[PDB]
DNA sequence: CGCCTAGGTTGGGTAGGGTGGTGGCG
């Protein structure tokens, strides 16, 4: 059984929780266009 | 990982490091799925032409991190393995096909600002962020050189190292190396005269490399650290094992049991 | 006091820190 986490999986409690982006994730994004 | 920089705190809580009891010593990477369950890469745990072949106990598992070598108190958790499973079809023969293999831990872990599962990515995630150029996540504490030969700068991160990278169109691939690709796989990383640099290396084996939606700003895996020739070399580039490929087999084993 | 660099399943970044509870000096 996989267990807990599924749902708030990959959602970081110092950043995505806090409304907050880590100094170069904007660079991903901006490389998917 | 070789051209990166200091991760920041709890930038990447899924991250997992993979460590020896005796001798005392790191041996790969690896990520969080689940409460109790870690993803990594085969040849960490079995690699027979290097008389590699850890079992359950003479492994445990390291989560929260960021220093290397310290031990981070009240701030990370160490936990036994479970069981181990092996992607059946792990040909290490040869290339590598299907560097995967999953760990089950004894004990659920509890989550926390510095522990944090990473997601599984579903068609759609791998079917819009799986295309060249667009750029990935690699984290580890790997090497910062080629190790195995005298070279000018520290070997080893005092901290946990990241590196953004873009994915590689497939025919570059596989011009690149004598190795054979395979579906199961893909590479990144800049080419030659594309300005910047980077790489994972030795010791990076089980990181993630991973990918955030612009559609719901989660984290998702789409990769495993499994092998390249040298590190960071111009017309060279990192493998990673194809985690979304890989999907069927890691949700027969996971969801196999209650 | 205000500094200094420190064990531990662990460095020294400072005696808090993304965490307890801790010295010895001039
Ligand atoms: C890396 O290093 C590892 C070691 O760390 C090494 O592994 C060794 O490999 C060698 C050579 O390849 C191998 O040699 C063989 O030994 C065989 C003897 O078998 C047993 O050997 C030792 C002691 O003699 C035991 O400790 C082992 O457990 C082994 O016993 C079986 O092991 C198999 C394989 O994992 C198991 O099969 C799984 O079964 C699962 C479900 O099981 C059940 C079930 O119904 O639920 C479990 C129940 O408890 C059991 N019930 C009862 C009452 O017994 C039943 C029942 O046994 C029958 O199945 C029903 O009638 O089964 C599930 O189905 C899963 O799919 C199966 O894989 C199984 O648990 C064990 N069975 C038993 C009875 O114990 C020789 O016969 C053989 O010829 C060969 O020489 C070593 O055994 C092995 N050593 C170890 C410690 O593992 C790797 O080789 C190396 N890897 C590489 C790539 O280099
Ligand atoms: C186990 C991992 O730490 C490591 C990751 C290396 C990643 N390198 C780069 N540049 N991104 N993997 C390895 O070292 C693997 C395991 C065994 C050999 N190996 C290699 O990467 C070899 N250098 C090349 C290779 C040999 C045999 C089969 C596949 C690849
Ligand atoms: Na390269
Ligand atoms: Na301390």
């Amino acid at each position: 059984t996989f267990g807990s986490g599924e749902a708030d999986c990959g959602l970081r409690p110092l950043f995505e929780k806090k409304s907050l982006e880590d100094k170069t994730e904007r660079e991903l994004l901006e490389s998917y266009i | 990982i070789v051209e990166g920089s200091d991760a920041e705190i709890g930038m990447s809580p899924w991250q997992v490091m993979l460590f020896r009891k005796s001798p005392q010593e790191l041996l790969c990477g690896a990520s969080l799925i689940s409460d109790r369950w870690v993803l990594t890469a085969a040849h960490c745990l079995l690699y027979p032409p290097w008389d590699k072949n850890f079992t359950e106990n003479d492994l445990l598992v390291r989560i929260g991190k960021h220093s290397r070598t310290r031990y981070e108190r009240n701030i990370e958790k160490i936990s036994m393995l479970e069981k181990i499973y092996i992607h059946p079809r792990y040909n290490w023969r040869e290339n590598l096909d299907r560097d995967i293999a999953l760990m089950k831990l004894k004990k659920p872990v509890a989550f926390s600002d510095y522990i944090h599962p990473v997601c599984l990515p579903d068609r759609e995630t791998a079917a819009s962020l799986l295309q060249a150029g667009y750029k990935g996540r690699v984290t580890g504490w790997g090497n910062l050189k080629e190790t195995w030969t005298a070279n000018v700068g520290k070997g080893q991160p005092s901290v946990l190292q990241v590196v953004n990278l873009p994915i590689v169109e497939r025919p570059v691939c596989k011009d690149s190396t004598r190795i054979r690709i395979t579906d199961n796989m893909f590479c990144a990383g800049y080419k030659p005269d594309e300005g910047k640099r980077g790489d994972a290396c030795e010791g990076d084996s089980g990181g993630p490399f991973v990918m955030k939606s612009p559609f719901n700003n989660r984290w998702y895996q789409m990769g495993i650290v499994s092998w390249g020739e040298g590190c960071d070399r111009d017309g060279k580039y990192g493998f990673y094992t194809h985690v979304f490929r890989l999907k069927k087999w890691i949700q027969k084993v996971i969801d196999q049991f209650g």
